[PDB]
Order: C-alpha cells, then structure tokens, then sequence
C-alpha cells in the first residue's frame, strides 16, 4: 500500500511505513487531500449551505450548536459524503471538542469551508 | 471474452475516465488497491495470478498534470503505470500541435500499449475512446490515434464519446477551430460517435439534481453512468441482450450518419428519491424529454432516425413494449418516414450501482437512450459559423500553421462539415 | 516538469524579480536559506518549474539577475531573500547605463551580453523540458530596457519555439520619471513586437491608483507595487505548478489570447484586492471576483478597457470552485458588455481553473486582457517620442553610442503600425 | 419567498428603519452578528423575505440606507444592530441637505441617486420573487423627503407592477421642528400621490399623545416612537413571514383598502398598547383589542377618525384566535359606528389573521384605516403652506436649486385635489 | 375503480381539503405515512407497488404559504410532491389576477397533473372541486380550471363545493365583486354546486356544538364530514346506494338550477351525546330544521324542489320512509307543485367516523340532506345589491381593470346573477 509522492516532477512512491499517518485528515498531505476535497465539494458545492446548516442544527437539541463527534459522523452520513468509517472519523477529528463534544456546526463548517 | 479496450485522451477524457473506473470498481466490487475480496469483470478488467485486477484502459495525455493526479490519487495501485502515458509539453489547445509535432511519439507509444492490451483479450468488442473535441490534445492526438487504429486494427468498432463545445458557453477560444478539425478527422474513423455538451449536462444537474454549483466531477459521474448503462449488457445477463456490434447495426442508418444523442434517466438526488413511482413508462418519457438530452440540441427541430434504449434493473418486456408504444403514439416525437420501427430495446437485470458521495440516488430502474436523429445537424451548424466567423479573419491561423498545417486543412475540414450538414438535411427530408 | 527561466533586468526589473521570488518562495514554503519548510506535498509537487535542488534540501531559483551597476543587486542580496539566488547568476557591469537605451543595448550591453547568454544557456540546459523564459524589466530605463531587449533577441535566436514572456513596466502616462522615457520605450517596443511572444504592460501610476483606491493605502512604496506585480506573475503560472480542474499553461494562454502574432500586448489584473477595512465585509464569491476582474480600475495598465474593445481575455482562477459558476459568470459578462468585446470572435474568454488558491485566499483570479485600449498607451508614448525627435532633444546621447538616427524612425514606424493594427481590429466588423 | 426591499431615507427614516430591523431580527431570532439564535423552525422558514444568507450562516438585511450627511448612518452603524447591514448598502453624500427638498431632490440627490438605484437594482435582481419596496422616511425634511420622492419615482419607473409601500412621518400639527416643514411636505405629497401605491401617514405629536395616554411614559425619546412605528411595520407584513389562518399579502391589503388609486393614504395603529402599570389590570381579549383598535387615540395619525368617514379599514391580527370572534367583533363595530363608515361600501372591514404573534405578546393586532379624516391634516398643511407662500418666505433657496416656482403651485393644487376627493367621498350618498 | 378526483383551490379550498383528507385517511385506515396496516380506498387513493396509498388530489394555489403548511405538516409523506402545486404571487383578492394574468401557467400545470391522475383511474365518477367564492384564487383560478375541465373532460360530473360570502359578516371588501364574477363563471361549468356560508356554519357550531369561539378548523371539519357523507355510497356498500351520476338526475331539474343547500345531522358534542335518542325521525326533522342549513337562507321563504338524503349507519328503510312521510305531512315543509315526489333517499351501512380531537360525537346514525330549493335565490339577491352598490361608484374597479378585465365583464356578471334571480323566481312560481 505505497503512496506515490511527486517531488519536483518525479514519482517518489514512498513506502507507507515512512508516512506518520497523523489520522487527522489534513488537506496539506496529498494522501488525505482528495478526502477533504470530496467533503468540501459535497458540503458546499453540491449541498446548499442552508440545507447543511439545517441538518447540523437538527442534531443539536440544545440549539446552541454543540454537537458530539458521533453526532457529526451521523450528520456526515446523512449528508451523503460517501466516506468510509475511518475517513469520517478523520474528518470529525479535524475539529477537537472543547469540553465534551462541544464543537458546534459553525466551527465544523469553518474548518471544512476553506 | 467480451473485452472492451478503454482509451482516455486529454484532460476531459482522463477526468471522465476517473469517474468511469470508479463506477466500474464499485459495480464489480473491485477495491481501489486492485483486487476484490462470475467473470463479469472480464469486459473491463484482466485478472492476474495474484488475484489482482488491472483495467484494460489507456490514459493518454501530452500534459503530465492530469495523469499524475491519477498516479497520486486513490487509484494509484489500480491502473498500470505504463498504461498511464504522459507527455512533456501540452498541446496548448492547438490541433496542429497535438496532431503533427508533439503527438507523434506519444501516439506511437499509445499504439504499442494498445497492441499489448489487445493481445491480452480473447475477444474484442471494440474501443471506447473518451476525448474532448475542442482541445489540442483531445482533438489532435485523439484524431491521430483514431486514424492509426483504423489503419491497423481495421473493423474493430470504435465508439467515440466526444465532448463538443457548448452553443454559447465555452472555456476556450480556438475551440471552434480544433473542434471542426477533429470533426473532419473522426467523421471517417469512429464507428459510433456520442455527442456530449457541458452546457446540457450543467442544465441536467441544475434542474434534476438541484445542484446550483455543478462541477466537472458531477458531469463525469453522469457520463460514467451513461457508459456503464451502455456496457451493462456485455457484463451482466438479462433479457434482450445488446452487443457492441449490435449498437451500430441497429443505430447507424448510413456510414456517415453515426452521431448520437444520449440521455439517462432518472436523474434524481437522494432527497427527492422514493417520492414518485419511477415506473418504466415514466422513466422512458423522462429519457425522451428534450431537457434530459446530454446535448444542447432540441430534438423537436429534427426527426429521430433510430433509438436504442438500455433498461437496467427490474424491467420487463411488457413494460418496455408498452412504453415504446406510448412513445411512438406521442405526437411530439417524430420519426423519419423510412424507419418505421426505429427502436432497439435491450434490458439488463443489474440495477445501476450508486457511487457513494455522488448525487444520484439508488433507483431500481434506469433507461439510457441513445438516439440517431437529424436534429444533431443543429450543433454542427452552430460550430460551422463559430469556426468561420474567426476563419474569415484567419484569427489564430498562424498558431495552427506553425506546427505544420496549411490553409488547405482548414478548408477541407470546413467543407467536410458542410457536406455533413447537407447529408443530415438529405436523410432527414423525405 | 515544464521549467521557466526567470530573468530580471535593470533596477526596476531586479526589484520586481526579488519581490516575485520572495512571493514564490513563500507560496512553495521556501525559507530565505533555501530549505523547504511548508509541511504540504503540494508545494513540492512542481517546485522544479522555478527551482533546482542543491546538494541538501536547498532549492535555488532558476533566476538570472542583470545589471550594469552593482548597487541594485547589492540591495537585492541585502534583502530578506537575497541569499536564495545562486551567486553565479548575478551578472553585473561596472558603469551603469545612464538611462541610455543605446548604452544598454550597443556599447555597454555588448560586453555583458556574452556572460548573460552563458548564464541563460547554463540554466536552460539543466531544464528537463523548457516552457520558456520570463523577463521582468522596465521600459524607459537604460540598462533595463536595452539589455532586456538585447537578451530577448538573443534568446529568441537561440530558442525560437520556446515561449517568451515579458513583464514590461511601461512609463506612466501622467507623470514621467525620466526624460528619455519616450525614447527608451519607443526603441524597446520595436524589439518586443518582433521578439517577445507574450507581453504584459504595467504602469506605475495605474498601480498607484489601484493600491490607493482598492487597497486604500496612503503611502505606498515601490514594495507594494512590486507586491502586486509579483502576485500577477505568480498567478499567471500557478496552473503549471498546481493541479487544476481545467489547467492551462503559458502556451495555451498565448494561443487563446493572441489572434495575430503582432497583437501580443496584454493588460493584467489580479483579484481579489481588498482593503484591510473591508476584508471581513467582502464576500468571496465567483460573481464578486468576476465583477472585480472586469472593473477598469483593476487593470494595472494605464489604458482603460472601455475606450478599446477586448480582442481576447484569459481568466486564470484559483480555488475549489464551480466550473459552471465560472463559465456562466464570464458568459454573462460577455453578453452584458458585448459592445466592449470584438464581434468576429464568438467567445472572447479563456477560462482556466486551478484547484489550489493562493495562501490565505479561499479564491482568487488573475485576468489577462488583450484589448485595443493599449493603442492609446502606444499613441501617447509616440506623441512624446515625436515631440522630442522633431527637435532631436537628448538625441546626441544615443547618437554618440553608435546608433543611427534611422533606427529611431524605424522603431516609431513599427510602433505606429502596431497602433494601426490595434485600431483596425478594434473597428473591424465581421463579414 | 416574496421579497421586500427596504429603504431608509433621511435621519428620521434611517433611525426608524434601524429600529425596524432590530425588531425584525428580534422576531426572527437573529443576533446582531447575523447568526440565527431563534430556536424555532418557523422563524427560518421565511427569513428570505427580509434577509439574504451570506457566505457563512450570517443573514444580511435587504436594506438600503440613504443619506447626504454621514453622521446619521455613522450613528446607525455604531448602534446595536448596525453591523448586520451590508456596507455596500450605505450610500451617503458629504454635505447634508439643509432641510431643503429642492437640495435633496434636484441638486445633491441627483448625483447620489445613481448609486442608490444601482444598489436597489442589485438587491432586487437577487430576489427570486419581489413583492415590492418599502421606503421609511419623514415628510418635512430636506434629504429625507427629497431623496425619498426621487427614489420612489425612479423605482416606480423601473418596476411599475411591483408594490410600493411608504412610511412617511408627516410634520406634526401643533409643534413643528423646522421652519420649512409645510414647504417640504407640500412638495413631497405631490410625488407620493402619483408614485407610491400604498402610504402610511405618521405624526410625531400623535405618537407622543398615544405614548402618554396609553403607554403613560414619562420621558419618551425618539426611540420609543421609532419602536412603535417598527411594531406597526412588522405587523403589516407578518402574514408574508408566518403562516396564517387567513393570510393577506401587501397587494391583497392594497386591493381591499384602496377604493380609488389616489386615495391611498392610511392611518395605522398597533394593539395592544398598554401601560406598564395596567399590564395585569388589562385582560387580553379580542373584544378588548378591537375596542382599543377603534379608539381615536390609538391612531398614530393626528387626524381623528371621528370627524371623517372610514372608507376602508384592514385589521391584521396575530395569534391563536377564533375567526368567528374577529369577524363578529368587527361587524359589530361597523354596525355600532355605521354613521362613521361609508354607506356605499357594504363591508368596510378587511380582517386577516396570522398564526404567529409578536414575542412577549400572546396576541396582537395592527390597524390600517383609510378614512376621510386625513383631509383635515392635508388641509392644515395647506393652511401653513399658503401662509408662507403668499409672501414667498424662505422660497429663494428652492428657487435657486433649479426648481421652478410653478412647481409649488402644482404641488399645492394636487394636494388640494386630494383633499377634495376625501371630502366628496366623505359626503357621497348611495344611489 | 369508482375514482373521484379531488381538487382544492385557494386558501379555503386547501384548508377544507386538509380536514377532508384527514377524514378520508381516518375512514380508510390509511396512516399519515402513506400506507395502512376491500379496495374501498380506490375512490380517493391509488395504491402503489410498495403499498403506499397516495390520494388522487390536487392542491392548487398561487400563494406558497398554505401549500407549504401541507408540505411541512403531518401529511408530508402522503401527498405527492408534484401534486402540491404552489404559485409565486397571491391573487390578492383579485379575480382578474387569479383568472387572467397569474393563473394561466398554474392552470396549465394543473391540467397536466389532472391528466396524469385521471390516467391512473380505470373509471372516473367525477371531480370534487373545493374552492372559495369570494377570493381571487378561489374565484378566478377556480373558474378558469372549471372551464378547462368542462371543455376537455366534458361529461364527467363536477361537484363544486363553493363557499359564498355570508349576508352580513365578511372578511373581504371586494368579496361581492369576485363572488359575482365567479358565480357568473360557475353557473355554466359545474354540474352540482353545493352552497356553503361561514356565518351559517358558525351559528351551527355556536348552538349545536356549543362552541362559543368557532374557528376555521371546526368549519372545515364539518364540511369534510358533509362531503364524506356524500361519498360514503361510493366507498362503502349499503341499501339504496346513490351514485355521483345519480345526484344530478335526482336533484337537478334544469341545467342552470343546480345550487344546493347542504345540512348535516346530528351536530352534537360528546357531552350532549348519548343523552337523546337521536332516532331516524328526530335526526330527519333536525336536518329539515331551518337552523341546520349550512347557508344563511331560510327555507321557509322558498319551497323545496328536491331533497336527497344520505343516511349513514344503522338506518332502516321503513324508518327513513316514516320520517320522510312525516316530513311531507308537515305543514312547514313546502314542496313545489310540479315535483310531487321530490325525495331521493339513499342509505349506507357505514356510520360516520369521528376525527380525534374534534367536537363531533360518535353517532351511530347520520343524515346529509342536500336540497335544491327555490329559497336559495335570496343569497344571490343579497349579493346582487352588495355588488351594484359599489359598482355605482366603481370602487376597486381599477384593481380589476389593471389585470386585463373590462367594464363589460362586470356588467355581464351582474346581468347573469340577475338572470339567476329571475330563474329562481320562475322555478318558485306556478
Ligand atoms: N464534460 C467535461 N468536459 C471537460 C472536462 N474537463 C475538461 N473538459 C473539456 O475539455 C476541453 C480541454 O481538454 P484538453 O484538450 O484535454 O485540455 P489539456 O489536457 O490541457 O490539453 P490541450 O487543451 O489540448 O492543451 C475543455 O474545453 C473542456 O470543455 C470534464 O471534466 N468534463
Ligand atoms: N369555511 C372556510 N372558509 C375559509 C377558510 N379560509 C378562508 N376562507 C374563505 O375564503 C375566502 C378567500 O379564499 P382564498 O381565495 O382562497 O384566499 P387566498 O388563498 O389568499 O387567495 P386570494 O384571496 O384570491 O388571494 C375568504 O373570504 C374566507 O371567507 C376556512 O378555513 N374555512
Ligand atoms: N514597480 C517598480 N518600478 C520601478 C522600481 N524602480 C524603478 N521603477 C521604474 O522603472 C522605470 C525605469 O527605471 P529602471 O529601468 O529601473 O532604470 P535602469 O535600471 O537604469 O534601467 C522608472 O521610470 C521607475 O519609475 C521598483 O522598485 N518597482
Ligand atoms: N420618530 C422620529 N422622528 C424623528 C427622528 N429624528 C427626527 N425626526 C423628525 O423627522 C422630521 C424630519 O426630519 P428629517 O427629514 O429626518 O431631516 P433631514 O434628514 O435633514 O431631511 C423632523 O421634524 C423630526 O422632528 C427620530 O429619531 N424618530
């Protein structure tokens, strides 16, 4: 399961062992860049922002936006991002809860917006 | 046994090939690593002794970036590294550059790899060439490869799923130029050419999928669904099987007239799904809707000559016959006087697989209508004046001349397109 | 793997090149010591376009610095990113050209041009594949204009098929810096028409207008102008360096922009330029970007597009955006301003999309307009050239350097013929 | 999905519009930063009527602020809800109109009106469907009245079919603020009769009387009057924004209210307006609200209805009520006060019900009455205008702004004709 | 198999349709989701392959709010999304707006969906059009759609359950205007027009249901119960079945005279229920009481021409005959000389189902008396003065003129209601 990295126009094809695998889904690394691109396209390019906000608020019973990571995974599944379980876990781990699942939908949307 | 060799030329060809091969991997259960956890994959994949499946495809481009994105993405372990062929200098939207100077060695290597791929196929239904009419790489190198394939392979059926410039909206300036040149080239090489327009597919996405910001990935997903519906009869059994050889013999009334409108149905998002019946008659009507055409060309202006319907999923001959009878009795749809039947129905028991992360919903039935109709002369009429409006001033002509063309090539291409217009008028008229 | 050889000429060209290389090093995560510190593989994807790798992780620009006086590149080396450049690529004379195009092209440029071509050839041979050369310099200065045009002619002779891209700081209309600006500009435009395949016209007064009206800066130094110019020069080649949904190289832009070989002069604009106060208040949307692109104030050339007609216009967008939105926006722009677009071209817009926006920006776009408005810029420069040439003011400075009087007449005739080309295609009607 | 374009004009109009937007944001649960915090699906159901969704979750009001002096909208921006509005919607001049309608309509409004219409067109084209425009301003002032009439004329020319609603603060009878109030009002009424489809007439002194007799306030600043006007402006359109048992849009109200097009001036009132002291002592019943609604003091207009005759009267209730209760109450009112109601109209009541009351109130009701009483207000304005105009006092400024002296005769004649309409339909007999 | 297509136009039409469809779902056991835990639903619902029953209804309105209330309400998964049709701008109580300018595209789409719905019905007993005479949407769009249906569908029986303005109480000001216009329209299109008045139903709720604060929900519930009593013979079997086609021939003496009073019995709350015998004779007498009329029109001023009785529940034919014989021998009830029979009895074995949360009690017997009587001309006489009083001064005329209407149309409508007055006088006369 090697990863091909193009450095100065040539294919390095680095081994998976060398990669740290931060398990954060950072768009800087080209390994997770297509995942972040897919999430961004599905959330913003394909889905209307009002629909996304409504979906995220629906899980927020407190109406303060505070959503658990499991609720974020359920929201992504409802939004049909198409990611696998591990990819969804990484996209959720992109944000970090404040006290106990205190990440809110506006923070998550800011994380995946640009 | 029923192998089909896929060629993807240019940025558009490669970008629709990404969607096509994602769709095929999902349909056959092939993981992106290459191997899957019978023999329905043989049409698109060849299995090795280790159990790994490698597709029978060839990614051809004179620009390194598009192919290198494939080399870097998730399908880096799937495709053959040498099958991905990359140039050094792009054709720069110049048909001359892609057909006369840069394209020579690239197409030579392309023939080499295509020959290797064909040597691995017991049977060969034909070639599926996906390129972009309107760009130097797609037009020039695609035309050169098509000419070489016609020279050597001979009677193998080459189905060209070309993307033509939209009527008003466009992204290139010399697009009419290289479009007319490539059209002159492929009028005499490809067996069945399928027209596709970005404006039309944008309209389809905006109205049916409710996407206010459609993108190339969405367009390519729709195109991949169309091609998968086309090839489903090769890979999965069903009543009224259709073959690659059978598409021509039921669709191409005359050798010159082989350009095809395509329409898929239903195109519904996940949200709006399961809210209507989506029965066979309704989806056939949706397929025959002019708004569902993947080409910005109103069929009401012209007359249908042939219509091949590919049904997928829970479809029964009773239903297909009733739907086709209703379509015939419909007064809006007008057929030519010399083709009383004009219909080729083919059913398949495999419902279209849904790409996770895509906008299409899981529908139990689908119709892919590929129609030969004289209305398609309208798009040629549009390009014929878009080209000559610049060619009257000989704008950008020096660019094409610099890479080894002449005014004669432009003149001959434009004359051939006018002759094609005349042929369409003649066949449409009684 | 499509390499671009950068050349800086004269004081203005060297300063612009320093700013541009600092911008590119920022964008590719290159520290002033040359090491990569970006933490993003996209930065190293296509770093070969501008840099070569050293023994370690160091990356050296494929840049060649030109001057007839050493002070300007002493300042360049003293700048923050003066140590990235290979010291062998600094080519200097000892007596600078006294704002004399003749001195910079015939007398003092002749000795240094051999070394300049040696350095250019050494940098070009190391390239796997060469897209071409980009030369940043200023019209209206001795060493800059003269040496740059001489080098452009030599490189055209050596590598005809390779692209030539020029960023010329044309003298500003309303305020002139040096007296001999019309002479130098007239002599340099004649060379650029024949040799340069692609040319971008920049005016310092237009840059002042844009930085005072859009950025709303009240005391803009030359650093700000060089910053805007560097942003344009980066954005023009970002498609070569990053993956794009619809990528387009320099040759593609030249093909889609240049209808006829002599009409290769372009005005450029970069969006979104936002004032610090309205940064939060502005909405990053494709329609907003297009509206700012097509504004005449956004042009970095003094000539406004309203007077002329757009022969062609390329738009290189950057960011994760809808191609449908982009194409619809510029089609709507064409339909709305069809009076400002040439009739005998059905589509006057070349859309390119790159997936990687500039750092910090969600979306951006560079605009390159081939319009007949540049006719008035050339006309003004010729109005000054004729007034000075009729009485031969300061002509002895050029005459004593071994340049014939007839050369001035030939250059002015060529420039007037170019003006005639632009006017004739402006008022040219289809059919 | 039927949008309304709000416009604020002059100091009084801008203050009232800011208060109105504060009230609407409170109703829809929008914090001053634009994010939704209402905890109700119905609030976001029809938020598009007044707001547009920004790049984030922020909602930007569809409001356009006009002024000739920057201080008023500087105060508006510094106010509690000043940051919701888009900065591009703040259109200001530099020299304020010296309470000169001529200056605000001819000299200083002429240059700014182009920008005003540009912003208005930009806001209107974004709307999927447009119900119309609402202009909040004050008669008897220079920039307010002048630019209001000019913009209303321009918008009437551009969108003849779209609804035009106006909230005009007519100069007060007893205590007047500026000297030229009768002049300004006479000039403004002429334009409002011809252009505005639907107009509400308000008085500072009537608002003071209602706030001392019903609300029993001690020190009512202009903010309290603006709050009352804002409540009326919300209640007039709450049917568009919230589901109603018997809903009625602005065009329905206009059709049921306006018997003849020129008689489109209406007096408004809001119920229940109760003092802080008697909150517990009053009981919220539909008969109570109707009794307060038909009281002469509840009118926000100085003219008392008792002298005139009610041509028509609409009542928009908000809250869970019985349509039988409402209809019976208003029919009983008509039967009891049949002398005060026009005979040749069998039913003078347009009763509408919305299912969502304003926050804090269990139910509310806004009243819009077209009665011949406003005849006396126009008569008083004429009695002041004639008193000044017979000696041409203060007239030379208006003469010097490029409006002809015959225009004053035109305006007074038209307003007196309107007075004649009101009187004759007051004394008109059936058959 | 005996399908009836339901149409609901305007706020009042849609809001009475809410109660009607709640009642039908409760009667057939169809859950709000769409499916129920023989073939008695076919008259109002069409079952799909998945088991979901979708009502054969169409919600037409130019205002989005009322239809969006349905789209968001409990009945969001039951109704068909395209069947709910929403306009952009309301008619603003303007008949010209709802009939000449805004209503055209909406009625075109309405006929499209109506054609689709009628295709899915083997037979078609008729249409049930529920609208509000007295508002532009109800008046204008309803009249337009009725013209469309009369011209195209033709001999299908259309029952228009129209609500006219009350004598004294009203909520609109141009209500006489648009009421006169829509009556002028529907005198010639509908086959049986059922008259309703809000004042009369309010009085019914006040005295019989003891509701001191009646509301539109209660009114619409009563109307829905009346319509369910009308249609009980189509869906449930019983002695003396009466058909939609039978109603006109048993009830319409002459083509123009087809306006009908409707009266339900009993109207008793739960507390007053099971405390009186509610025998057939007593409920029949209550149905013939003047106060039980759902229109503010005293039957005593006129004479009954025909009376059709729909009995629901445990009703025996001798009891219906004895009750109706006592009615005939009653001196207060007066028939015309030329209709000695004047009675159309029809019984059904299904007692009226009760909506939970309503005020109506579970009564084992129910009567719906729909009577053609010459008295009803009185309400038209009221509107004929309400109209001309305003028309003399031509108040609000410019509003109607602006949307493509003329003085001639107002004059002709007034002429036609005067003609209807003379027609009622003449049928009353010997
Ligand atoms: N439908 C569709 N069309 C595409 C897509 N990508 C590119 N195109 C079209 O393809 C055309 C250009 O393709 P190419 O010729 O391959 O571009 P290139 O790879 O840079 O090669 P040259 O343009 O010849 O230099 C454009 O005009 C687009 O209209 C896509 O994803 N979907
Ligand atoms: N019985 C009953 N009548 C109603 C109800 N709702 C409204 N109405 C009557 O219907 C009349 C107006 O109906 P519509 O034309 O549908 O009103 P709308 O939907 O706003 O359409 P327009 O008035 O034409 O703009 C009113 O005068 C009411 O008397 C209701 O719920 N029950
Ligand atoms: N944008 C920019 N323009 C400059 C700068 N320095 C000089 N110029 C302009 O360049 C023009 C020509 O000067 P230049 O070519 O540098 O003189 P030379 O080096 O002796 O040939 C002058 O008119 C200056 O206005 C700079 O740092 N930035
Ligand atoms: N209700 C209310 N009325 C005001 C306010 N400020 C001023 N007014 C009144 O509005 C009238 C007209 O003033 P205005 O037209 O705004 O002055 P202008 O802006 O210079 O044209 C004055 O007579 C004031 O009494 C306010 O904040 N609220």
């Amino acid at each position: 399961s090697t990863v091909t990295l193009i450095q100065s126009g040539r294919l390095v094809r680095l081994q998976p062992h060398e990669r740290p695998t931060d398990s954060v889904a950072r768009e800087t690394r080209t390994e997770d860049r297509p995942i972040v691109d897919k999430v961004h396209d599905k959330l913003f390019k394909a889905h209307r922002e009002r629909f996304v906000h409504k979906v995220l608020r629906s899980y927020a019973q407190d109406d303060s936006g505070l959503l658990t990571p499991d609720q974020l995974r359920s929201a992504l599944d409802r939004l049909h991002t198409g990611l696998d379980a591990a990819e969804k876990d990484r996209i959720v781990a992109r944000v970090a809860p404040a006290q106990h699942g205190k990440v809110h939908y506006m923070d998550f949307i800011r994380s995946l917006e640009s | 046994m029923r192998e089909v060799i896929s060629i993807h030329i240019g940025q558009a060809g490669i970008q629709v090939g990404n969607a096509c091969w994602e769709l095929y991997c999902l349909e056959h259960g092939i993981q992106p690593d290459g191997q899957m956890p019978d023999d329905a994959f043989n049409t698109f994949f060849s299995e090795t002794g280790a159990g790994k499946h490698v597709p029978r495809c060839i990614f051809l481009d004179l620009e390194p970036t598009v192919v290198d994105e494939v080399r870097t993405g998730t399908y880096r372990q799937l495709f053959h590294p040498e099958q991905l062929i990359s140039g050094k200098e792009d054709a720069a939207n110049n048909f001359a550059r892609g057909h006369y100077t840069i394209g020579k060695e690239i197409v030579d290597l392309a023939l080499d790899r295509i020959r290797k791929l064909a040597d691995n196929c017991t049977g060969l239904q034909g070639f599926l060439v996906f390129n972009a009419v309107g760009g130097g790489t797609g037009s020039g190198l695609g035309s050169l490869l098509l000419e070489r394939l016609s020279v050597d392979y001979g009677k193998k059926s080459k189905l060209g799923f070309t993307v033509y410039p939209s009527p008003q909206v466009s992204t290139a300036v010399v697009e009419p130029y290289n479009s007319v040149l490539s059209t002159h080239s492929l009028l005499e090489h490809t067996d069945v050419a399928v027209m596709l327009d970005n404006e039309a597919i944008y309209d389809i996405c905006r109205r049916s999928l409710d996407i206010e910001r459609p993108t190339y990935t969405n367009l390519n997903r729709l195109i991949a669904q169309v091609i998968s519906s086309l090839t489903a009869s090769l890979r999965f059994d069903g009543a009224l099987n259709v073959d690659i050889t059978e598409f021509q013999t039921n669709l191409v009334p005359y050798p010159r007239i082989h350009f095809m409108l395509s329409s898929y149905a239903p195109i519904i998002s996940a949200e709006k799904a399961y809210h209507e019946q989506l029965s066979v008659a309704e989806i056939t009507n949706a397929a025959f809707e002019p708004a569902s055409m993947m080409v910005k060309c109103d069929p009401r202006h012209g007359k249908y000559m042939a219509c091949c319907l590919m049904y997928r999923g829970d479809v029964v001959p009773k239903d297909v016959n009733a739907s086709v009878a209703t379509i015939k009795t419909k007064r809006t749809i007008q057929f030519v006087d010399w083709c009383p039947t004009g219909f080729k129905c083919g059913i398949n028991y495999q419902p279209p697989t849904v790409v996770p992360g895509g906008d299409l919903a899981k529908v139990q039935r689908a119709v892919c209508m590929i129609s030969n109709s004289t209305a398609i002369g309208e798009i040629f009429s549009r390009l014929d004046h878009k080209f000559d409006l610049m060619y009257a001033k000989r704008a950008f002509v020096h660019w094409y001349v610099g890479e080894g063309m002449e005014e004669g090539e432009f003149s001959e291409a434009r004359e051939d397109l006018a002759a094609l217009e005349k042929d369409f008028e003649e066949v449409g008229a009684e | 793997m499509r390499e671009i050889v950068h050349i800086q000429g004269g004081q203005c060209g060297n300063q612009i090149g320093a700013k541009f290389w600092e911008v590119v090093s920022d964008e590719h995560g290159i520290d002033p010591t040359g090491t990569y510190h970006g933490d993003s593989d996209l930065q190293l994807e296509r770093i070969n376009v501008y840099f070569n790798e050293a023994t370690g992780g160091r990356y050296v620009p494929r840049a060649i610095l030109m001057d007839l006086e050493p002070g300007t590149m002493d300042s360049v080396r003293s700048g923050p990113y003066g140590q990235i450049f290979r010291p062998d690529n600094f080519v200097f004379g000892q007596t600078g050209a006294g704002n004399n195009w003749a001195k910079g092209h015939y007398t003092e440029g002749a000795e240094l041009i051999d070394s300049v071509l040696d350095v250019v050839r050494k940098e070009a041979e190391s390239c796997d594949c060469l897209q071409g050369f980009q030369v940043c310099h200023s019209l209206g200065g001795g060493t800059g204009s003269g040496m740059g045009t001489l080098l452009i002619s030599k490189i055209r002779e050596e590598y005809p098929d390779r692209m030539m891209l020029t960023f010329s700081v044309v003298p500003s209309p309303k305020v002139s810096d040096t007296v001999v600006e019309p002479y130098n500009a007239t002599l340099s435009v004649h060379q650029l028409v024949e040799n340069a395949d692609e040319c971008m016209v920049l005016d310092n007064e237009a840059l002042y207008d844009i930085c005072f009206r859009t950025l709303k800066l009240t005391t803009p130094t030359f650093g700000d102008l060089n910053h805007l110019i560097s942003a344009v020069m980066s954005g023009i080649t970002c498609c070569l360096r990053f993956p794009g949904q619809l990528n387009a190289d320099l040759r593609k832009l030249a093909v889609n922009l240049i209808p006829f070989p002599r009409l290769h002069f372009f005005m450029v604009g970069f969006t979104p330029l936002t004032s610090r106060g309205s940064q939060q208040y502005r909405a990053l949307t494709v329609p907003e970007l297009t509206q700012q692109m097509w504004d005449a104030k956004n042009m970095m050339c003094a000539a406004d597009p309203r007077h002329g007609r757009y022969l062609t216009a390329s738009a290189l967008f950057r960011g994760r955006m809808s191609t449908k939105e982009v194409d619809e926006q510029m089609l709507n722009v064409q339909n709305k301003n069809s009076s400002y677009f040439v009739e005998w071209i059905p589509n006057n817009v070349k859309s390119s999309v790159c997936d990687i926006p500039p750092k910090g920006l969600k979306m951006s776009a560079t605009f390159i307009g081939n319009s007949t408005a540049i006719q008035e810029m050339f006309k003004r420069v010729s109005e000054q050239f004729t007034a000075m040439f009729r009485r031969k003011a300061f002509l002895h400075w050029y005459t004593g350097e071994g340049m014939d009087e007839m050369e001035f007449t030939e250059a002015e005739s060529n420039m007037n013929d170019l003006v005639s080309e632009y006017q004739q295609y402006q008022d040219a009607s289809a059919e």
